[PDB]
């Protein structure tokens, strides 16, 4: 994807991954994510009528109390400098998925009823990665009361290319038949 | 009518032999849906054109792959998508399942039967966007495809492979002469194909009834997609009828394919882009509209005799508004095609039926297309009707006009009068050719006008009852040898002799 | 005319004869419906055995 | 034409009949599964999905 | 426990409702906004999902006024398409659009309603028997027969005579048919439809006392309407008439005054919703709305639909995009002309213009074929005539061409006929000519038999023997 | 080929291809997409990079069908723009846009490759002489007569005859010219491509027993290519026709047909590409584009290039922008009437509205001069005279007036030929006319020596004894 | 959705946003099409005159926007 906000992510993580602040870089924008959900703190900074010199103010005092990375106090300063704050929670969403990209880390979500060890992670994690052709993949975790006892595992550039087996053994058994 | 005692038998059937193969499948998100459009999140690994399928049960397109979402085109109406179901990639893109068993199937766009008589065997497979024929593949159109249409199988000739656009305004009489031309090919041994595509479901359905009384449905596949259908099917449609005739093209079939209209099949491909907000061009029609008709009607082709001989005619159908030739889609087709029929309303109210404004007519293959008896009779007959006009249109400018004129306006005036017909009387090639031998002759040039049609009639009966050896030499020979001419002269003389008696 | 009339009348009667086979057939598919019940218990216990591992 | 009528009927009245007879079959293993070992045939199934799932990563 | 959603944007008659995100309504239900005024609380505004726009938002267009909506309203899925009572409660009652009765009696029974959106008869249902149909109009019965069955079409500009021709249609067939019949009327003139309603009472269709035993219904969806309203109306007069055919398994006459602006209200609507328009400005999805509404109108082995329906052609340009995509649905068109409403032939019906699928001699025997075709082939030839004697006039012209143009003006004006419901323009009063005169009549002005007669003899009667019988006046008067 | 990027949009035709940002394309660059078929084998669909887009991506426009085409497969950059094989085992052979041969015969040999876009030659090259040659047809030697080495128009819309006076010139001049001859067909249908290539071989210009004697090169850009295609046919057939001007030295001739095809596949992607439309739906770059692709089909004191192509014209109008920016660029147009293809007179050519530049009796001769000069007059007079005497009868003329009117109508059948290729269509026997018998035929209708012959024996005869023959034979049958 | 932000020009501009700046002297071909180019920079060129890229094309700057120079 190209969009803005996507074009502007990238050039966030690109400019810590020169500096070598990736893991630095990346847990300041997981703070921000934080700071910017609150519909009233998000709002001062988006509306075009509180004046610009009001929200520098405000957003330096911010700043100090997040201790933010020096970069990515800049990087708001300059999406309100050039007008996208209103685009920030796309921003801020979009980095994540380029963070992942530079190190080589992938994403796969896992689905299941009943919370799994981490053996058979392991072995999903080692197992989409050699699928995946991953230099290093991170697991995420869901609970599903609707299949069955199996689950599903969702991987790829976005979360397209799911793999599974639980319900859909039973779905497919549905298909055959009529054939 | 017992099925509840043979369930128990049944049901295990289904459960036994069933293999459950896991493998990799693509997978997105529904962003938006609204009138016949989704846009689907995700999906990365789809290819332009394939088949994606939704989670209520609905098959889609994926037209745009946008780098940010995919442009799916439903087959169907999505009532039922919600935003954020999952949708998945099917793997195919666009097959038909095709057969031998379609022959007298009314069938869907998507070739599952509508009439309610039972499913299809279909045993193959082939793709709905095919590569046509290509330069070496082919070979030149030599053989006849019979009308029984005077007026077209003498001066406009269609030979099989061949591509002749049906063109006219709105009742002028298109579909009636494409309708003829696949009742006409009763024992030819071709198999005809009508796309009907947005035409009204009653007038499909008026149609198919017609073939079946006629009996031609026994070699017909009608594939319709009624004006109340999703635009995708009825831009689909085309396509799917093509597929079909081209599984028995390849198998040294010959085939003939009805397109009916191909400008309600653009229509519906310029809603498809418009929704898609793709850039329009002329009359909000796509830029790639002509692409669309040319790369479906370059599949019609005759084959190679390495490849089979087979063959596919396709006779599009392009009504235009108001004579108005110069509209963008009619401009695009009949630029396509090897050869237009221009049907016009002030022909067919002055009742010159089939309506075939013969002046602007055309055929591209020109008299390969027609048998050499044919062609020695009829071949310099469509040059000399076009100079006769010119100077019909201009005896009217003179008062005294000689007669060296006037035996041109008699024999010109006679010569139209061989080419009306009836609707449904269909003309053997043999009728065809005593036809044009006996008014390109002056055998008519004695009698009236009013006259005429009727001479004819009564004349080929003639020759069908009491020479039966003409028939003959026509039929197997298929040159207007000297005897024949004989035969024929002997017997314009005697029924002339009996009509002066009446 | 009286050609015409009677294949005419010929037509009715052919519609006449299509329109009872089609209800005898209607009936007898209510039949089946209800008969070979065994088929529908037995035959739902039939995916059961086979639709999973 | 009305025997292929028939023809058809006969065929989607004996689809019905095993889709509705597949359903109950269906109804019947959900309602067995809900009672058949949580822990134990669960757990088992689990590991037969797991092992499965790694098979087919391999190929 | 329908879920609730908040309108996020009004734009128009366009509303944007943002939803839980889990549940979204679907296409085409209906939304009702809970609403609000000075005084009173009304949930009047009604509303139809048309698209989902991602971010759990749906887009609808609003069936009412949308004046006095706040953002943040509560709309309630009613998780349904538009459901309208249909039935016996709906005979000789006035609706809306939403099914609501307007002619201030008493409450419909809501026991069986319908929903609007519904897919099409299928193929199988159809049926194929051919029959010809009288309306008792000359230019009609004789060069454009209408189907038993199936759609007919009145073409032409403002002013033409196109709600006459149809209360024409309306008047003859009927109080005649043994079908219920059901009026929808699509963005025209409310006077017209006041006017509509009182001809009914008049004439007993809607009977005063005993209403339920009317056999008309009335569907207005008008002028003052807003767009959303005029879509819609069209579709909700439709869906009662099929409720008639496929319920009550009777023959139903489906009369639409006007179906161009059922289309043109598509188009207004669409502006809103942010499609790119295709041509002019119309609707991109042109062909499908009009052949939604259009393919359910079809007639089945159950019953029956005879729509007769008045299209409007604007600035007298049949190649306009909604006049031209309507031509393919129909079964017989009239096209009324402009230029034969100026020379006041009345009904200014171009015999020339005019198609019917039925004119074909298996279907009206060979007698009415052999003449429609030789009336048609006289008034072709006097067209192409007309270029020279523009300049010219008639004088040059040959013995035979001049014989013809006599014989088409005789033809043209014989076609001319008075309408019953024409009484209150001119005062001659209306005939009805039966498709046997009718026949008979065209057949002496080809033969000739009266070429003697002048051309004003034949100018508005009914028969051929009010012709001669006029003729006689004019000869005698002196 | 170093460089790999991948395809991020497929939108019709056009894809977008992002690169590593320092290295990307320059503009007309092939990218050779790593694409795979229904069988999974991979497939190669070749793509030109149309425009840098920013972002480091691309935007190119296909050469082969987009469908199949995955977002993010890989594409590598083969580093220069379509390389055409050219030379000596390009002849008579029949070739791809991208150079592939079509004919089911052993790989053409790639040694000698030449890329598909190049500058015209400069100002000082181009090679002056003024040289007229005879055709054999009757309204194009007398009226318009065609220049050695110069570009040739032929004008018309759908149906009219632009293909058929093609091949009847493509037969005369083709085997009588010493010099390699090139048929690019730019978006046609596929059967003329054929019956082009089997009576290319029966009139001995293939020469299927001993290939690479052959004296022609087919290249073909049919209307089922996609419209990535369709637009370079015509520098992939230009190509190799300057290879044998520019490198072997000896004259070609250059058949392209048709030119509009390439205008028009242009609008088709132009669109997708992000242009706004210019006037009539056309890209803005129509005399750009035509520009580029005309200016290097010209004569060069090494070589010369004569090339005949036929330009369809949409609805016959002529005021249409893509035939309107062809007129330029052509020393001689020929303009095709739809009013006299409807009369029956073939060729159709409109002795009015074709010109050329030849026509100037410093270079035709004051003989051939004036009676082409005379011949339109008496075209002219009868043309202005049609609406009157529709309205007001021949009698309304005066006798000069009327002598017109009647030398017109015979002057316009004569003009009339029968063609070699037409045999099909005329039923009569092609014939071919010298300049000579053309002046000498023409001379005596307007001297009116043959005015007392009727007007049908002039309709569809080469020479202008064989009209005086067919009025004998029509006088004999009169009498009967 | 806008040119200029190529996330080169971005991340320029965090680096150097606590600074003051003019980038009037060189700009940086942002896209090239059709004969066109877009140029981020020239903040000082003015309508009409002629700019050199590399290479040595030369072209006029005939539209000049706030996000970059045509
Ligand atoms: N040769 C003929 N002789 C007499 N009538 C004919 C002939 N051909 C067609 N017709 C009549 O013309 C009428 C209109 O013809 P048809 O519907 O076949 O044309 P169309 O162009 O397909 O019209 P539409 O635009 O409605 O599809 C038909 O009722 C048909 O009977
Ligand atoms: N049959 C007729 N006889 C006489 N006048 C007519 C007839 N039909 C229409 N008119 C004239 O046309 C006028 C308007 O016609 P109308 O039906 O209102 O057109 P529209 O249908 O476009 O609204 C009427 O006022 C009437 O004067
Ligand atoms: N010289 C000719 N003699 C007879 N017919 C011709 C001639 N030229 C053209 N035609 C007619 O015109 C038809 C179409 O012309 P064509 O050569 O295909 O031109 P275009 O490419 O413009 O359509 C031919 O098939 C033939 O019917
Ligand atoms: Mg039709
Ligand atoms: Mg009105
Ligand atoms: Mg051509």
């Amino acid at each position: 994807v190209d969009s803005t906000a996507s074009r502007y992510a990238s050039a966030l993580a690109d400019v810590a991954d020169v500096t070598g602040t990736l893991e630095a870089t990346n847990s300041d924008v997981e703070k921000l994510i934080r700071i910017f959900s609150e519909e009233p703190v998000y709002y001062f900074f988006a509306n075009p009528v509180i004046s610009i010199d009001n929200k520098r103010s405000v957003l330096d005092e911010i700043i100090t109390t997040s201790g933010l990375q020096p970069h990515t106090a800049n990087f708001i300063n300059i999406l309100i400098d050039s007008e996208r704050i209103n685009l920030v929670k796309e921003i801020l969403n979009e980095f994540e998925d380029v963070f992942n990209k530079i190190t080589g880390t992938e994403v796969a979500v896992v689905t299941s009823v009943v919370k799994l060890e981490n053996d058979h992670l392991a072995q999903i994690a080692k197992g989409v990665q050699k699928i995946t052709g991953a230099k290093n993949v991170r697991i995420k975790t869901v609970i599903d009361p609707s299949l069955v006892a199996g689950f599903t595992i969702r991987y790829g550039n976005e979360g397209s290319k799911l793999v599974d087996m639980s319900v859909k053994k039973q779905l497919e058994e549905i298909a055959a038949q009529l054939e | 009518t017992i099925r509840a005692d043979e369930i128990s038998k049944i049901i295990r059937e289904r459960i036994e032999g069933y293999n459950r193969e896991v493998k990799v499948v693509n997978t997105g998100t529904v962003l938006q849906v609204g009138d016949g459009i989704a846009r689907i999140h995700g999906l990365d690994e789809v290819m332009a054109g394939e088949l994606v399928e939704f989670e209520e049960g609905t098959i889609g397109i994926a037209l745009n792959l946008e780098s940010n979402n995919v442009g799916v085109v439903l087959m169907g109406d999505g009532l039922m998508i919600q935003e954020g179901s999952s949708v998945k990639a099917t793997g195919r893109i666009a097959q038909i399942p095709v057969s031998e068993a379609y022959l007298g199937r009314v069938i869907n766009a998507l070739a599952k039967p509508i009439d309610g008589r039972g499913e299809i065997t279909a045993s193959e497979s082939r793709l709905i966007e095919s590569p046509a024929p290509g330069i070496m593949s082919r070979r030149s159109v030599y053989e006849p495809l019979q009308t029984g249409l005077i007026a077209i199988d003498a001066m406009i000739p269609v030979g099989r492979g061949q591509r002749e656009l049906i063109i006219g305004d709105r009742q002028t009489g298109k579909t009636a002469v494409a309708t003829d031309t696949i009742l006409n090919q009763q024992g030819q041994n071709v198999i005809c194909v009508y796309v009907a595509i947005g035409q009204k479901a009653s007038s499909v359905a008026q149609v198919v009834t017609n073939f079946q009384e006629r009996g031609a449905m026994e070699y017909t596949i009608v594939v319709a997609e009624t004006a109340d259908s999703p635009a995708t099917l009825q831009y689909l449609a085309p396509y799917t009828g093509a597929a079909l005739a081209e599984y028995f093209m390849y198998r040294e079939r010959h085939t003939l394919i009805i397109y009916d209209d191909l400008s309600k099949q653009a229509q519906a491909y310029r809603q498809m882009s418009l929704l898609l907000r793709r850039p329009p061009g002329r009359e909000a029609y796509p830029g790639d509209v002509f692409y669309l008709h040319s790369r479906l009607l370059e599949r019609a082709a005759k084959l190679s005799s390495l490849l089979g001989e087979g063959s596919m005619t396709a006779l599009p159908i392009v009504e235009t508004q108001a004579g108005d030739v110069s509209a963008y889609i009619p401009t695009n087709v009949i630029s396509i095609t090897d050869g237009q029929i221009f049907l016009s309303a002030d022909l067919f109210n002055a009742g010159i039926r089939p309506a075939i404004n013969v002046g602007i007519s055309v055929s591209r293959v020109g008299s390969a297309a027609q048998i050499k008896a044919m062609k020695k009779v009829a071949g310099k007959l469509k040059l000399e009707l076009a100079q006769f006009a010119e100077l019909e249109a201009f005896a009217q400018f003179a008062s005294d006009l000689d007669k060296a004129t006037q035996n041109q306006l008699a024999r010109g005036q006679r010569l139209r009068e061989l080419l009306k017909q009836p609707q449904s009387a269909p003309l053997t090639v043999e009728e065809q050719v005593m036809t044009i031998y006996t008014g390109t002759n002056g055998y008519l040039d004695s009698l009236e006008l009013d006259q005429v049609r009727k001479y004819l009639v009564e004349l080929r009966t003639y020759v069908k009852t009491n020479k039966p050896e003409f028939q003959e030499i026509i039929s197997s020979t298929k040159t207007f040898t000297e005897e024949a001419e004989a035969l024929l002269k002997e017997a314009i003389q005697e029924q002339m002799e009996r009509f002066l008696l009446q | 005319l009286e050609v015409e009339a009677k294949l005419a009348e010929g037509r009715k009667k052919i519609e006449v004869e299509l329109q009872e086979a089609l209800g005898s057939l209607e009936q007898q598919k209510e039949d089946t419906i209800k008969s070979l019940d065994s088929q529908i218990s037995a035959l739902s216990d039939d995916i059961v055995k086979k639709v999973l591992p | 034409y009305k025997n292929e009528t028939i023809q058809f009927e006969q065929q989607k009245a004996i689809n019905q009949v095993r889709q509705r007879v597949f359903q109950q079959a269906l109804q019947g293993a959900l309602g067995t599964l809900n009672s058949c070992l949580n822990n134990e045939l669960h757990l088992r199934t689990i590991n037969a999905n797991i092992g499965m799932f790694g098979a087919m990563n391999e190929i | 426990k329908k879920n609730l959603g908040r309108i996020a944007q009004i734009i128009g008659p366009v509303l944007d409702v943002a939803f839980p995100p889990g549940k979204m309504p679907n296409i085409y239900n209906a939304l009702i906004v809970k609403g609000r005024d000075t005084a009173g609380q009304p949930m009047n505004v009604t509303c139809e999902v048309q698209q989902l726009l991602g971010n759990n938002r749906v887009r609808a267009v609003a069936m009412s006024a949308t004046d006095g909506l706040t953002r943040g309203m509560e709309v309630i899925d009613t998780g349904a398409p538009l459901s309208v009572p249909v039935g016996g409660a709906t005979l000789g009652r006035i609706f809306n659009v939403l099914g609501e009765p307007v002619d201030n009696l008493g409450p419909v029974d809501t026991r069986t309603t319908s929903p609007i959106h519904r897919s099409a008869p299928a193929f199988t249902q159809l049926d194929t028997k051919l029959s010809i149909f009288e309306t008792g109009i000359k230019v009609v019965d004789l060069l454009a027969p209408y189907r038993r069955g199936g759609k007919i079409g009145l073409f032409g500009g403002a002013g033409v005579g196109k709600t006459v021709l149809i209360m024409e249609l309306i008047n003859n067939i009927a109080k005649a048919h043994g079908g219920v019949s059901v009026f929808g009327g699509v963005g025209e003139r409310t006077r017209e439809g006041n006017d509509l309603y009182m001809e009914m009472k008049e004439s007993g269709v809607i009977n005063e006392q005993n209403i339920a035993e009317s056999k008309v219904a009335l569907v207005y969806g008008q002028m003052n309407e807003p767009p959303g309203a005029r879509m819609r109306v069209g579709l909700t007069a439709l869906t009662m008439a099929e409720y008639f055919r496929d319920v009550n398994e009777q023959d139903v006459l489906l009369f639409i005054d006007n179906i161009f602006r059922f289309v043109q209200a598509g188009s207004e609507v669409s502006a809103l919703l942010g499609r790119m328009p295709s041509a002019v400005g119309y609707q991109p999805t042109l062909s499908t709305e009009m052949g939604s509404l259009q393919e359910r109108i079809t007639s089945t082995k159950e019953g029956s639909i005879t729509s007769i329906q008045a299209v409007y052609v604007p600035a007298d340009d049949l190649t306009d995009p909604a006049p031209a995509t309507t031509f393919a649905h129909l079964d017989a068109t009239t096209v009324l002309s402009r230029g034969l409403a100026a020379k006041g032939i009345y009904p200014a019906v171009d015999p020339l213009d005019s198609t019917s699928t039925m004119l074909q001699p298996r279907i009206v025997g060979e007698e009415h074929y052999e003449i429609a075709q030789r009336v048609k082939e006289t008034l072709q030839r006097y067209k192409e005539l007309q270029d020279i004697i523009a300049i010219l006039g008639l004088d040059e012209l040959s013995e035979e061409d001049r014989l013809t143009v006599a014989r088409a003006r005789k033809i043209e004006r014989f076609l001319s006929q008075p309408f019953f419901v024409a009484e209150v323009f001119t005062g001659s009063p209306g005939k009805y000519v039966g498709l046997a005169e009718t026949i008979r009549g065209f057949q002496l002005i080809l033969s000739g038999e009266l070429d003697s007669l002048p051309e004003q003899a034949f100018y508005l009667v009914g028969n051929i023997d009010e012709a001669t019988a006029k003729a006689m006046n004019l000869e005698m008067e002196s």
